[PDB]
RNA sequence: UACACAACCAUGCAAGAAGAGACAAGUCGUAACAAGGUAAGCAUACUGGAAAGUGUGCUUGGAUUACC
RNA sequence: ACAGGUUUGGUCCUGGCCUUUCUAUUAAUUCUUAAUAAAAUUACACAUGCAAGUAUCCGCGCCCCGGUGAGAAUGCCCUCCAGAUCUUAAAGAUCAAAAGGAGCAGGUAUCAAGCACACCUAUAACGGUAGCUCAUAACGCCUUGCUCAACCACACCCCCACGGGAAACAGCAGUGAUAAAAAUUAAGCCAUGAACGAAAGUUUGACUAAGUUAUAUUAAUUAGAGUUGGUAAAUCUCGUGCCAGCCACCGCGGUCAUACGAUUAACCCAAAUUAAUAGAUCCACGGCGUAAAGAGUGUUUAAGAAAAAAAAUCACAAUAGAGUUAAAUUA
């Protein structure tokens, strides 16, 4: 490019961050809405534990419940974050461990 | 500022037509605008209440309308004082009436706007100048018989100093520019007082809009 | 004071452009005295071929 | 730069480094040159390489080049008296149409002094406020006054709590 | 800001530390805020005493009567530092202040007089 | 000597763009103008409304444009002064003689 | 005082239609990669369950192994 | 950027993603005291309290301080300033409306035409010219306060506020709804600013001094959090066995798992530690035969370079018309 075409064309300008599934927010407070099971890509095997909520921003979108073993049925409130699982495709939400509807990780006695 | 997608608001230059209409329409009349609740203390008309140093002259003393309604010619020519002048200034404070304007809509013509000639502290101005405070209970009249006694006055000069030493640093700020130029002048440096003359505060204040020269 | 300097430099610049252009305007007609006789040759030339 | 020619002359040390200024009068600058001959190189020299520093110093004076329009290059100034100041330059080198510029109309180092000593006052050493424009901002950092409370604690004799404190009592 | 009236006045901005005061002797008008907007800085005051036990006050004289013979107003402390400094008269209120101390002065010392017998 | 104009150009000078409009010149005033990025400068175009009293300029002169003390219009603040160079038709400021281009129409050497 | 007055658009839903992509094991072929077993591909037209086939020009991002 | 990990049986080049650095909010775990700074979800609706008074009557002030960032690509900077205010005889000084412009100024040209946006007479009326802006981005659409001693805009809405909805905290405290987002319905004008008064003086949810909050820094009275496969500092023994599960990228788990869960030990931070989301920073003065890129061709407008001198034109199948046929083939 000559310096007349870079004139013209202006500087380079960094384009903005596209908001991703949580629209910009760090967590979301969601109702679940379907509690099921998912597996994951041709590599691994395994059933992950994952949820279908209603966000608060009115968006219907699968999350993944981290640790092992929880308690969660439908009509539980949770708090999402913007945590993606690399195994579940599609799935770009995490449920926050330690909140309104879903407990810590408990140790098996 | 100047900008090429500016709307024409005309509803803004409206309400200001409107609104000057309704002034001048709607204007209150002296006579329910300066009524006062002598029980009370309270303007009927704005709502609010007088003074507390003000609640003796509302109700021993009266206004300059109230004794000037009982003249023939509404006093052209006649003084008029007022009692914080014959309280605090000894010397003749009168009011030299040229011409008055009752308000006609006041039901017992105890308010109006007049004009006069000012004597203040036996100085004579002669200018003409509208009448200040006539809504205030401090008037007095003065009889005809006194018209000549109580004018006299006699003229005694006054006892203040024309100069005054300058303050200390602003002295030495004379006395060190000057020293710096070759001036071996030792003369003490005075402060003129000739235009610093201020009127006390008693001296009421012109009413007529001034004009720029 | 600066611009009646500035136009006494003009006119001094003036003289010398037109010695300079004399002195071209002297190579020119030499230039024309070559054209002239190379010209005169290269017409008889042609004239006598159409005769 | 890379790109270019002269890719120095595109670099804020050599815009900065042309002293011709020029005075208040000047408002327009006509250079009308030809872009052939042995003798224009120097106004071509001129508009390639002092042109832009010239611009820098005067960024509000017009500066309009013509090209191949008279056959002798040649300046027009134009004043905001009126008066055309016509300069001639036909075997003039490079540097010596600067110094002529700035013979003719120009700012004398005297007067390029007095203007910089001017705008040296606007910045007071004694006054206060924010690190822009002044050169200290909390008069605690003064190292004879009291020390600043976000830094050093002050004392108990010292705060309105105390002091309220023994008011109430 | 577009303002509807107010005056060019000499006034001390209280522009400082938690504590610990700091006075800015400015010109602004009177109807800018406190630590707003100025025209021009004049000095600075330092309300307390430093190692030295002197309590720093700084005034620009030649733009101090330059804005007054403009039309500057001045407040209480202006009027007051002008006059502790000599630039000015010292101001009838710091002289029936320094007489209402006094006579309190003179109050207690006849109250621990008459307390001790 | 109230004669004052608020723009900030009190003298310009360009070409003359179009003259369908009577008594009235477009002008397109030239500039230099830096860039931030690449440090060059680049000519940035301006049109300017003068006033030809006379309606002697023709699409094509290089006219010198004054600023008018009283704007006439919202779009015209500007006159006229000179024509420094007709479209054609060049004097040489300097030799006093007419010129087409780089060629001298009468030389400065035949006085007589 | 005399006229158009939800026309024009934006945000959600929609009976439905079509496409793309992901998803460790499906059916039918074998199109391409080796002269991939008819050398590949481009534009374009027609045809065929499907990859695809064929026609007219074009390219080598194919060889013709080089006193053959 | 002093870089590092990552394409492949493998190497080089091109090329994207991620890590390492700093800051702010929220969440989880943990938590001892002080000082300073800051308190930040909401232009959705508000119970209650206070926030404009002064003064011998008149008058003067009463979004001025303070609050907010909804709209506007608004605007930054620069000339001229009407008008308002303070002291004077005039003249001066502050704010400075409106009118503009040297220049600069978010994305989008898949917004390319706008549709009356211009000019002269002499008067503030008639008339005559056919103009004006725009690929150097007009006219449109979307998003947004900002370039910060500060500036701009708004004050329930209808851009305005006569009028109509309709009874207004985008003042200080507090309350509902909402949200991941959680300061006291507290004391005073002692200091400063503002208003009033000639003045002593009064008022001021501005402000001052406090209360609450690990949001940040410092001092110590305090010790928990994360990690231990590579990037990248640091693991011993058990249990599970492509299951449970883990990860920022590579990826690890099917019988000796330093990668999962627990224990020991170790590493790095520390009254903080991690996670998530936003930021700061980061693309091209680099390339276009094979990786993305030379647009199928020529001419011209705008625009740009002419920086030292030279030249233009010849066998052969350019192209467009009219006429003809040697070989082969066929009715
Ligand atoms: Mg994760
Ligand atoms: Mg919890
Ligand atoms: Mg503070
Ligand atoms: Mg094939
Ligand atoms: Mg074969
Ligand atoms: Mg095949
Ligand atoms: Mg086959
Ligand atoms: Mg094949
Ligand atoms: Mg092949
Ligand atoms: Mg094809
Ligand atoms: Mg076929
Ligand atoms: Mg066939
Ligand atoms: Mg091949
Ligand atoms: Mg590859
Ligand atoms: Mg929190
Ligand atoms: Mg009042
Ligand atoms: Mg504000
Ligand atoms: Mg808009
Ligand atoms: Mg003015
Ligand atoms: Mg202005
Ligand atoms: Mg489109
Ligand atoms: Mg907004
Ligand atoms: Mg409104
Ligand atoms: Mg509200
Ligand atoms: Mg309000
Ligand atoms: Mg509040
Ligand atoms: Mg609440
Ligand atoms: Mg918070
Ligand atoms: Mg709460
Ligand atoms: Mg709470
Ligand atoms: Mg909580
Ligand atoms: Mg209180
Ligand atoms: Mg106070
Ligand atoms: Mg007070
Ligand atoms: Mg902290
Ligand atoms: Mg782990
Ligand atoms: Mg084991
Ligand atoms: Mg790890
Ligand atoms: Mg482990
Ligand atoms: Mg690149
Ligand atoms: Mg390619
Ligand atoms: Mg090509
Ligand atoms: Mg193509
Ligand atoms: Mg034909
Ligand atoms: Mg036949
Ligand atoms: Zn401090």
């Amino acid at each position: 490019a000559t310096l007349n075409q870079m004139h013209r064309l202006g500087p380079p300008k960094h384009p903005p961050g596209k908001m991703g599934p949580t629209a910009g927010r760090p967590q979301l407070k969601g109702v679940v809405l379907r509690t099921f099971i998912r597996k994951p890509k041709k590599p691994n095997s395994a059933n992950r534990k994952c949820c279908r909520v209603r966000l608060s921003t009115g968006r219907e979108a699968v999350c993944f419940i981290p640790g092992e073993g929880h308690s969660l049925q439908e009509h539980h409130v949770v708090l999402v974050q913007g945590g993606r699982t690399q195994d579940l495709p599609g799935v770009k939400l995490t449920v926050v461990r330690g909140k309104y509807d879903c407990g810590h990780v408990q140790k098996k006695k | 500022m100047a900008r090429k997608k500016v709307r024409p608001r005309l509803i803004a230059e409206l309400a200001r037509r409107v609104r000057a209409l309704r002034e001048q329409r709607e204007r209150p009349r002296d006579s329910q605008r300066y009524a006062l609740d002598y029980e009370t203390m309270m303007r009927p008309h704005s709502g609010n209440r007088l003074p507390m140093r003000a609640w003796a002259d509302v109700r021993h003393e009266s206004r300059l309308l109230q004794l000037l309604n009982r003249l023939p010619l509404f006093g052209l020519g006649r003084l008029v004082t007022r009692k914080s002048w014959l309280w605090q200034h000894d010397e003749p404070c009168y009011w030299r009436l040229t011409r008055v304007r009752p308000d006609y809509a006041a039901e017992n013509l105890d308010h109006g706007k007049a004009w006069g000639i000012l004597t203040f502290k036996g100085k004579t101005e002669s200018e003409a100048r509208e009448i200040e405070q006539v809504m205030y209970h401090d008037w007095r009249l003065v009889p005809k018989h006194e018209e000549e006694a109580f004018t006299a006055f006699t003229l005694v000069p006054e006892d203040t100093p024309l100069s005054v030493p300058y303050p200390p640093l602003l002295r030495a700020m004379i006395l060190a520019q000057r020293q710096k130029y070759g001036d071996t002048s030792t003369e003490e440096p005075m402060l003129n007082l000739e235009r610093a003359r201020i009127d006390p505060w008693d001296y009421p204040a012109k009413l007529e809009a001034k004009t720029k020269t | 004071e600066l611009m009646a300097w500035n136009q006494a430099e003009n006119q001094r610049l003036h003289e010398l452009r037109l010695a300079r252009l004399r002195q071209e305007a002297l190579e020119q007609e030499r230039r024309q005295a070559e054209e002239a006789v190379l010209q005169a040759r290269e017409a008889q030339a042609w004239a006598q071929l159409k005769e | 730069p890379m790109k270019g020619r002269f890719p120095i002359r595109r670099t804020l040390q050599y815009l900065g480094q042309g002293d011709v200024v020029f005075k208040d009068s000047v408002k327009v600058m006509t250079v009308n040159y030809n872009t052939h001959g042995e003798l224009g190189e120097g106004a071509r020299k001129f508009v390639f390489f002092n042109i832009p520093q010239i611009q820098y110093k005067n960024p509000w004076v017009q500066i309009t080049m013509f090209k191949n329009m008279t056959p002798s290059p040649f300046l027009r100034f134009y004043l905001d008296s009126g008066e055309q100041v016509l300069v001639d330059v036909e075997s003039k080198s490079n540097k010596e149409i600067v110094e002529h510029i700035r013979k003719i109309l120009g700012k004398n180092e005297e007067t390029l002094e007095k203007e910089e000593q001017e705008k040296k006052q606007l910045s007071h050493p004694a006054h206060f406020g924010p690190r822009k424009y002044c050169l200290r901002e909390c008069m605690c950092e003064v190292e004879g006054q009291v020390p600043c409370p976000g830094l050093v604690p002050l004392p108990k004799e010292m705060t309105g709590k105390y002091k309220a404190a023994l008011k109430a009592t | 800001r577009a303002y509807r009236g107010g005056h060019l006045t000499i006034r001390l901005a209280l522009g400082g530390c938690t504590n610990r005061p700091f006075y800015r002797i400015v010109a602004a008008h009177s109807k800018c805020p406190r630590d707003g907007r100025f025209v021009e800085q004049l000095g600075s005051y330092d309300p307390l005493p430093n190692s030295h036990g002197e309590k720093l006050v700084a005034l620009n004289f030649d733009r101090i009567r330059h804005w007054i013979g403009c039309g500057a107003h001045l407040s209480k402390p202006v009027e007051k530092l002008l006059g502790l400094s000599g630039f000015y008269p010292l101001h009838p209120m710091m002289i029936t202040n320094a007489e209402r101390l006094r006579r309190k002065r003179a109050r207690e010392v006849l109250l621990a007089s008459q307390k001790t017998d | 000597s109230i004669a004052r104009s608020s723009v900030h150009a009190k003298w310009v000078v360009g070409k003359v763009i179009g003259t369908a409009m009577q008594k009235t010149a477009k002008v397109r005033v030239t500039r230099l103008v830096l860039d931030p990025y690449l440090l060059k400068y680049f000519n940035k175009r301006k049109t300017y409304f003068a006033h030809d009293a006379l309606q002697q300029c023709t699409v094509g002169d290089i006219v010198l444009l004054k600023a008018l003390p009283v704007p006439r219009t919202k779009h015209v603040k500007h006159e006229l002064a000179e024509i420094i160079f007709k479209v054609g038709q060049v004097i040489d400021p300097v030799t006093g003689k007419p010129c087409a281009g780089t060629t001298y129409l009468e030389s400065p050497i035949s006085p007589e």
